[PDB]
Parts: C-alpha cells; sequence; structure tokens
C-alpha cells in the first residue's frame, strides 16, 4: 500500500529485453538493414553487470592494460550488451598482443556458457587505456576496419580506469567506424574522420532494481545529508549551455531536433525540481521540530 | 578560546557581530525529574517524521494517478 | 641571533606559529585584538599577516 | 566465532542476472545453482565472483556433477590467479533436506563449504542473502549437516560506489512508465523511515529507563539531552536567505523550461492546424 | 569431404576435403569461399589450434566436430 505497485510477479518492457526471439534476429541478420546505410546503429545499451565486470577487470590490470570480449544482440536500430568476459592477456601499459592463449579461451568460454544455457554470441571488445583519454590508436583502427568488414555486426569499447578512479565517474566509450572510402576536436586524435562516437545507455532487470535499491538503502545519512544540485552545479550549467545550442539549431531548422530539445530541457527541469524537492524535505523534517 | 582548547565546545568567534557560534556542545548533568522533557521532544520529532511520511505516499500516489 | 628587526629568531617563528593558529578559532579580527594576544603593539602584525598570505601559508 | 564473511556487490548481480534469465527462458521461475570463489586469509572468508555450476537431475533429486566443475576450475585460473573455491548459492526460502542432499557432495569437493541463499521472494527489510556454514554433527544414526548462520558485511573496493550510484540514477525510469516521481520521492523515502525507526527505538530505551525496566546509566541519558538540544539545527536569518533565494533561483529554472514544452505543444498544434483548416 | 566450420559471429561454411591435403591448402580453399586474409586465419580443432606445418593426415570423423574459425584481434 505504501508502495502502491510493488512487485509480486508483475514486470514491463524493462524486464522484456532479456530474452532470445530466435525468428527475430534470424530475420533481422537475413535482412541485414545496416549494410545498405553508414549511418546505422547510434544507440548502445549495456547492462550494469558488464559494467562493473569491465571495471574490475581494468582495475586488477593496474598500471598495464588488460583487455577482454562481450556478449549481446541488436535489435532494430540499437544494440544490446549484456555479458562481460576478460581474457588472460599479458604486456607493456603501451601495448598489447593476443596470444594463443586468449584464442584458446574464448571457444572455450563461449562452449562452456553455451553448456551453462546462455546463447549470446561475440558483439566486441573491451580494451582498458591506462590513462591517454579514450580514443583508438591507428592499431585499434585497423582492427576496427577488418572486424566490423569482415563481421559486420560489432562495436568497440575503450575504457580509462586511471582517470576513471581518480574523477570519480566511469570512462566508458562505444565506437563504431565509418568503412573505408567514405570521407564525409584534438582529444580524438588524428584519426577522428575514419572513426566516430556514439552514445552510451543503461539498463537493469526488475529484480535488479530491486536488489539495488535495497542494498544502496544502507546509505541513509548520505542520502539525506548529499542536498544535491549544490555538487552538481557545473554540470547543469553545462547542460544549460547545450540546451541553448541544440535551441539555436532547431530556431534554425525550422526556418525533428525541437522533440529532442523538449526533452532535454524536461531532464534539466526535472532534475533541478527533484533536487528543490529533497531540500525542502530536509528542512521540514529538520528545521520545524522543537521550535 | 581555553574552553574551546580544553573541548567541551567546538565553534568560532566573529568579533565584527560580536558573536560565538557553536556546532557542537557537550551535554550537561541530567537530574531524575527533567527526563520526561527529554520524553517530549522526541516524541515530537517521531510525530513529525510520521507526517512527513504520510504527505510522502498521498503526493507520489497522485503523480501515479496523474 | 636576532633578525636585524629586534626580535630574536624563536619569537618570530612563535608569533607565526600564533598567527596561524588564530586563524582556525576566529572568522574575522581586528588589529588590535590580532596585536593584543600577539604582544604587537598595533603595527607589525598586519605585515606579519600579510607576508603569511602571498606564500599559501594562510 | 568461525569465521568473517565479506560480501561483496557483484555476486548478488550474478544471481539476479541467472535468476532473470532463466524465467525469460523459461517462463515458469525455476531453481538455479551456481558456486562462489574467493580467498581464505585465516580466520577471514571474502568473496569476489561466481560462475554457475551445471545440475543434472536424478528422479527428483538434484546431483552437482564433478568432471564440469573440474574442466571449468583450470579454466578461469588463467585469468584469476589468488581465487579459490568456498562454496555455493541458490534461490529458495527455508533450508530444506533437498539443500543439505546438495550440500553433502559439495563437502565432499571441499571439507568446509560455505552456503548463500538469495530470496527472490522476500516480503522483509532484511537482506535476502543468509550465509551459512556447515558443521557435522556428533550424535549417532544420521549425521545432518547444520548450517550456523554466520555475519555477511558489505566490504567494497574503490570503484562499487561510483558504479552503483552510476547505475541507479536512471534505472530507465523514463521508458517503463513507473514515474520519476515513483522514484525519487519512494527512494529517500526509505532513509526517513529509517530514521524514523533509531530514534522511536531511543525514544522507547529512555522511556523505560524512565519507568524502571532497565538500570538507570547515567551516561546515555547525557547523549540523549545533548541529541535533543541540537534538534532546531540553522535557524539563522543567512539560511533562510540562502534557502529563499535557492528556490526562487529553482523556480525560475522550471519557468524557462515550461515555457518551452508550452511552445512545443505550440508548434504541433499549428502544424496540425495548417492542414486541417486551411490548404497547404 | 563435407566438413563444416562454424564462427563465433554465426557464418556457416561447408568444405571438401581430401584427406591428405596440406593445412595451406585448406585454409587457401576458405579464403576462397569466404574471403579470409591468406596469413590470418586461426583455426580451432575440438578445443586445439591447427598446426600450420602439421598437414592433415587423419580425417577420421563424419560431421560433428567442427573447427571454428577466429581472426586475428589485437590493440595498442
Amino acid at each position: 500500500t505504501w508502495e502502491l505497485a510493488n512487485n509480486m510477479q508483475e514486470a514491463q518492457s524493462i524486464d522484456e529485453i532479456y530474452k532470445y526471439d530466435k525468428k527475430q534476429q534470424q530475420e533481422i541478420l537475413a535482412a541485414k538493414p545496416w549494410t545498405k546505410d553508414h549511418h546505422y546503429f547510434k544507440y548502445c545499451k549495456i547492462s550494469a553487470l558488464a559494467l562493473l565486470k569491465m571495471v574490475m577487470h581494468a582495475r586488477s590490470g593496474g598500471n598495464l592494460a588488460v583487455m577482454g570480449l562481450m556478449l549481446g544482440k541488436v535489435d532494430g536500430e540499437t544494440m544490446i550488451i549484456m555479458d562481460s568476459f576478460a581474457l588472460p592477456v599479458e604486456g607493456t601499459e603501451t601495448r598489447v598482443n593476443a596470444q594463443a592463449a586468449a584464442y584458446e579461451y574464448m571457444a572455450a568460454y563461449i562452449e562452456n556458457a553455451k553448456q551453462v544455457g546462455r546463447l549470446e554470441n561475440a558483439i566486441g571488445w573491451y580494451h582498458s587505456h591506462p590513462g591517454y583519454g579514450c580514443w583508438l590508436s591507428g592499431i585499434n583502427v585497423s582492427t576496427q576496419m577488418l572486424n566490423q568488414q569482415f563481421q559486420e555486426p560489432f562495436v568497440a569499447v575503450v575504457i580509462d580506469p586511471t582517470r576513471t578512479i581518480s574523477a570519480g565517474k566511469v570512462n566508458l566509450g562505444a565506437f563504431r567506424t565509418y568503412p573505408k572510402g567514405y570521407k564525409p576536436i584534438e582529444d580524438f586524435g588524428v584519426h577522428c574522420k575514419q572513426y566516430y562516437a556514439l552514445e552510451v545507455s543503461y539498463f537493469k532487470s526488475s529484480l535488479d532494481r530491486k536488489l539495488l535499491e535495497l542494498l544502496w538503502n544502507k546509505y541513509w545519512v548520505n542520502t539525506l545529508s548529499s542536498s544535491s544540485l549544490l555538487t552538481n552545479a557545473d554540470y547543469t550549467t553545462g547542460q544549460v549551455f547545450d540546451l541553448s545550442e541544440k535551441l539555436e539549431q532547431s530556431e534554425a531548422q525550422l526556418g525533428d531536433k525541437l522533440a529532442k530539445a523538449t526533452r532535454d530541457s524536461c531532464k534539466t527541469t526535472i532534475e533541478a525540481i527533484h533536487g528543490l524537492m529533497s531540500q525542502v524535505i530536509k528542512d521540514k523534517l529538520f528545521n520545524q521540530i522543537n521550535i | 578560546i581555553e574552553a574551546v582548547y580544553t573541548d567541551i565546545i567546538q565553534g568560532k568567534l566573529d568579533q565584527r557581530n560580536q558573536l560565538l557560534e557553536v556546532d557542537f556542545c557537550i551535554g550537561r548533568d541530567i537530574r531524575k525529574k527533567d527526563i520526561n522533557n527529554i520524553v517530549k521532544t522526541l516524541h515530537e520529532w517521531c510525530d513529525g517524521c510520521e507526517a512527513v511520511l504520510l504527505g510522502i505516499e498521498q503526493q507520489v500516489l497522485r503523480a501515479n494517478q496523474y | 641571533a636576532t633578525t636585524a628587526d629586534g626580535s630574536s629568531i624563536l619569537d618570530r617563528a612563535v608569533i607565526e606559529h600564533n598567527l596561524l593558529s588564530a586563524s582556525k578559532l576566529y572568522n574575522n579580527i581586528t588589529f588590535e585584538e590580532l596585536g593584543a594576544l600577539l604582544e604587537i603593539p598595533a603595527a607589525k602584525a598586519e605585515k606579519i599577516a600579510s607576508q603569511m598570505i602571498t606564500e599559501g601559508r594562510m | 566465532g568461525s569465521v568473517s564473511v565479506a560480501l561483496h556487490p557483484l555476486v548478488i548481480l550474478n544471481i539476479s542476472d541467472h535468476w532473470i534469465r532463466m524465467r525469460s527462458q523459461e517462463g515458469r521461475p525455476v531453481q538455479v545453482i551456481g558456486a562462489l570463489i574467493g580467498k581464505q586469509e585465516g580466520r577471514n572468508i571474502e568473496v569476489m565472483n561466481s560462475f554457475e555450476l551445471l545440475s543434472h537431475t536424478v528422479e527428483e533429486k538434484i546431483i552437482i556433477d564433478k568432471e564440469y566443475y573440474y574442466t571449468k576450475e583450470e579454466q578461469f585460473k588463467q585469468v584469476f590467479k589468488e581465487l579459490e573455491f568456498l562454496g555455493w548459492y541458490t534461490t529458495g526460502g527455508p533450508p530444506d533436506p533437498s539443500d543439505i542432499h546438495v550440500h553433502k557432495q559439495v563437502c565432499e569437493i571441499i571439507e568446509s563449504p560455505l552456503f548463500l541463499k538469495l530470496n527472490p521472494m522476500t516480503k522483509h527489510t532484511d537482506l535476502p542473502v543468509s550465509v551459512f556454514e556447515s558443521v557435522i554433527d556428533i550424535i549417532n544414526g544420521e549425521a545432518t549437516m547444520l548450517f550456523a548462520e554466520l555475519t555477511y558485511t558489505l566490504a567494497t573496493e574503490e570503484a562499487e560506489r561510483i558504479g552503483v550510484d552510476h547505475v541507479a540514477r536512471m534505472t530507465a525510469t523514463g521508458s517503463g512508465e513507473n514515474s520519476t516521481v515513483a522514484e525519487h520521492l519512494i527512494a529517500q523515502h526509505s532513509a526517513i523511515k529509517m530514521l524514523h525507526s533509531r530514534v522511536k527505538l531511543i525514544l522507547e530505551y529512555v522511556k523505560a529507563s524512565e519507568a524502571g525496566e532497565v538500570p538507570f546509566n547515567h551516561e546515555i541519558l547525557r547523549e540523549a539531552y545533548a541529541l535533543c538540544h541540537c534538534l532546531p539545527v540553522l535557524s539563522t536569518d543567512k539560511f533562510k536567505t540562502d534557502f529563499y533565494d535557492q528556490c526562487n533561483d529553482v523556480g525560475l529554472m522550471a519557468y524557462l523550461g515550461t515555457i518551452t514544452k508550452t511552445c512545443n505543444t505550440m508548434n504541433q498544434f499549428v502544424n496540425k492546424f495548417n492542414v486541417l483548416y486551411d490548404r497547404q | 569431404m563435407l566438413i563444416k566450420v562454424k564462427t563465433l559471429t554465426g557464418k556457416e561454411i561447408e568444405i571438401d576435403i581430401e584427406p591428405t591435403d596440406k593445412v595451406e591448402r585448406i585454409k587457401e580453399r576458405v579464403e576462397e569461399k569466404e574471403g579470409i586474409p591468406p596469413q590470418q586465419q586461426r583455426l580451432i580443432y575440438s578445443g586445439k589450434q591447427m598446426n600450420d606445418e602439421k598437414t592433415a593426415a587423419d580425417y577420421k570423423i563424419l560431421g560433428g566436430s567442427v573447427l571454428h574459425l577466429v581472426l586475428a584481434l589485437r590493440g595498442g
């Protein structure tokens, strides 16, 4: 009653994305929609479990560099990833070569997962960059060339362990690449024309959501003493600046983007009012007792 | 200054406003007749918390309905 | 040995330490009160305070 | 007391993912069996990761096969070096005798295995997981394996908190029609309820001391008085002015953002109007 | 003579090999059918990489066990 909806067994589309429609996957693979246009999938959604597994692998690597695979599927315009799987590769923090150990490891792990009951396939790979941002190098560009031109459904992931640890936010970067021939900012590197970037999103199930909320529930002091909107001021100002640029672009276009601008403005306003609401609730609870 | 050094209260002085601000002071002795008053204050706090809870529920319910 | 200012080495480091410690237990202090507890009559307390700043000490 | 258990916020996610995978695959939720791996440091046991173990069914009983575990044990040794067998987990409620039977061959494989219980059908504030240690009875006859409940901690490395906050900020609230209010106003409601429970416990102790059930401990009451005197926090004018400035700023930020949603609806209305009642 | 090759992405290849054929020869044919580069194929047979020097001599198999091919994938 207090939570109203609660959950005994009911779910929604959030829990629906975890399945394997064999006929649907077969027909999208056979139709091959992305082989006809270069500007295909721009949305990549990766589950939480894969994220933490990648982060732990990168941290266990230390100052050196690690490298592993990933598992998932593709659905329409979007890409779904929900598994991480590390590899036993070694090398200097500036270069790593996959020896025969990884070649015998990926196949063995795939067979073990198939025996377990897993049904997904290889979708890409993740490589850790210890310090030098998140950008594909020349050898990475060539490897992504060959991988996306031989194994069309693919995507690369680059993270920065050191900067993630120091700053406090993750450095997940999902990249697809433009094939050879199609020709039509120093941070991204020197091959900025050959490779581009993609947006990142996350999901979690109903059971995962309940477990995460109940585990994070042992954070009450920080929960009611955080006083947000005083820590994310720079983020909100940057969001408003990007809102202004998007609004200008939409106004120029009118002479759609307006829907995207409206959604972004709604998100920022919702965050601001949520911060104000938490502040008001704290003031009501603490400052209105004993006169 | 010497009282702060003894660490019985924690705070800072301000000569411009002629004020002393205390962030935390140790509780003094309690006789066995004032305890009831203590109860009262705690009771009040509890009531306030309960009130907030009620409001929370109402608000979220309305939101969902909308 | 003195620092050619009439004050020895000991009662200049101790004065700077007193000034630094007073910065944690005060919000704003007048020059007269700062010199009252530092033995400076009125004048060189301000000079010492200004010297202790612009170097990151206080 | 036995061993100190160090649980990590990674095994639980593995169990939940496995459970949802099986529930979606088979439609009717079933029981899942896995493993737990980690480190043994003297009298301390810590869990790092967890991989599923294949389990066969014979008649009505469940049997853990040894060959698959033997093949998979050396496979993950390449990536994780100082990682060793600790125990296994399963989904369920109370410890049934089938748990004892399945734990028999686990004790055969490893002398003293741990046990993890995850209950997806929980309706209590306590942690759904539970850690059990195996004890061999001395009474003659059917020597049942006794489960001794221990305490589980929440030891985490540096990157756990940031990751859980990053994933929990969004939770796909805008796609499932769950309403962002039903997330924000509810997440802190539990914390407020916990604070209410703690204050209620303190008040109950103070009342009991007043009545005479508990001895007159003339040390806790002083702290209770000090806590009582610190309730009206920051009732100065500067705080009120700052709070009012914050409220006005957030109100203006909401005005700029309502004024654009209204404009977008305005644009969609004129676009639909220029086709129905006016040609071209 | 009717061997099957399954990759980790889903591509299925059916190839015909004389039992006494060389390993370079089978790579050359599978590159002809699909388009693999001549020197960048890793071939896995029953969880064991096929040695290039060791020519195939005894294929005591009619289906079932399948060699999975994988590309060299490396970064820096």
